[PDB]
């Protein structure tokens, strides 16, 4: 393998991939758009910005590969390859990752006018990727236009597993990564989070295909909220009941919101025309919407009743949707940890194992 | 029904 610059972290790739060249950011890692010339596929390279140089990091990407592994759906990204530009168990230091390169992400149909059958398809899909991680217990809770694309022909695949996994008893304290503008409400306010939190984005997703703009416009998480209740309203008291004890007052002491009527807050012209040629009517998108656009945890919508929803509904292809959720060893738990080293080399036990 | 095939990027 040889090495090409970029930004300020040069690379160490394999010759398999030629002409390198950069096409997304990132929050935890970097990623290239190369040429696998050995196996025919431009393909995508990323490599992780944070390796293990900490512990609250590495952790993170160890459950993204090991998910990596034992995934296996048409909607949801599947693993090329992975490789280490380092020879011992030493000058470990670095982790690279191939997959294949789509045509671009949701965050570009983001500003689309689409028609519904190809949305209706794209969420439909969406919808079957999430679905997977949750008949096996998973919450992708990352969930977010970035994260999502697709391949000039309405196919659609979800990416990145950097944080996903499962839970019921946890916090945060760090929502300093789950991207904000679509995170949700179990998740702001440190209250627990079963594993629909992930269709909560799909939520703020469906509003961002449908209004072109963002949903609720974040400038610090505190204000999150407030631009949510502000088109939801004030969540019931059941909810309040529910929260921790310290967040509840400020969350009380809020100033009490009118919230929306969904015929108001996506009006007919805000979706595709309705060229009807089935159980997909304006009404239709919507009315799923309001299932999915929900504060309250446990009275929003879910993966199972998703699908079998009429603006889903349609090409419910259990070839796809009854898929057989995927499967783990027993290295996963989530809520406890190992070392800040030996992490490493569990880490190591794979790059070498994958190969 | 059908199911679309093309996506206009
Ligand atoms: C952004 C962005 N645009 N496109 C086309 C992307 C991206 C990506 O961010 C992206 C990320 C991974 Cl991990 C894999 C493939 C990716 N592809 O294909």
């Amino acid at each position: 393998f040889y090495s090409v610059e970029i930004g300020d972290s040069t690379f160490t790739v394999l010759k398999r991939y030629q002409n390198l060249k950069p096409i997304g950011s990132g929050a935890q890692g970097i990623v290239c758009a190369a040429y696998d010339a050995i196996l025919e596929r431009n393909v995508a390279i990323k490599k992780l910005s944070r390796p293990f140089q900490n512990q609250t990091h590495a952790k993170r990407a160890y459950r993204e590969l090991v998910l990596m592994k034992c995934v296996n759906h048409k909607n949801i990204i599947g693993l090329l390859n992975v490789f280490t530009p380092q020879k011992s168990l030493e000058e470990f230091q670095d982790v690279y990752i191939v997959m294949e390169l789509m045509d671009a992400n949701l965050c570009q149909v983001i500003q689309m006018e689409l028609d519904h059958e190809r949305m209706s398809y794209l969420l439909y899909q969406m919808l079957c990727g999430i679905k997977h991680l949750h008949s096996a217990g998973i919450i992708h809770r990352d969930l977010k236009p970035s994260n999502i694309v697709v391949k000039s022909d309405c196919t659609l695949k979800i990416l990145d597993f950097g944080l996903a996994r499962t839970a019921g008893t946890s916090f945060m304290m760090e929502p300093e990564v789950v991207t904000r503008y679509y995170r949700a409400p179990e998740v702001i306010l440190g209250m627990g989070y079963k594993e629909n939190v992930d269709l909560w984005s799909v939520g703020c997703i469906m509003g961002e295909m449908v209004c072109h703009k963002i949903l609720f416009p974040g400038r610090d998480y505190i204000d999150q909220w407030n631009k949510v209740i502000e088109q939801l309203g004030t969540p019931c008291p059941e909810f309040m009941k529910k929260l921790q004890p310290t967040v509840r007052t400020y969350v009380e002491n809020r100033p009490k919101y009118a919230g929306y009527s969904f015929e108001k807050l996506f009006p007919d012209v805000l979706f595709p025309a309705d060229s009807e040629h089935n159980k997909l009517k304006a009404s239709q998108a919507r009315d799923l919407l309001s299932k999915m656009l929900v504060i309250d945890a446990s009275k929003r919508i879910s993966v199972d009743e998703a699908l079998q929803h009429p603006y889903i509904n349609v090409w419910y292809d259990p070839s796809e949707a009854e898929a057989p959720p995927p499967k783990i060893p027993d290295k996963q738990l989530d809520e406890r940890e190992h070392t800040i080293e030996e992490w490493k080399e569990l880490i190591y036990k794979e790059v070498m194992d994958l190969e | 029904p059908k199911r679309p095939t093309t996506l206009n990027l």
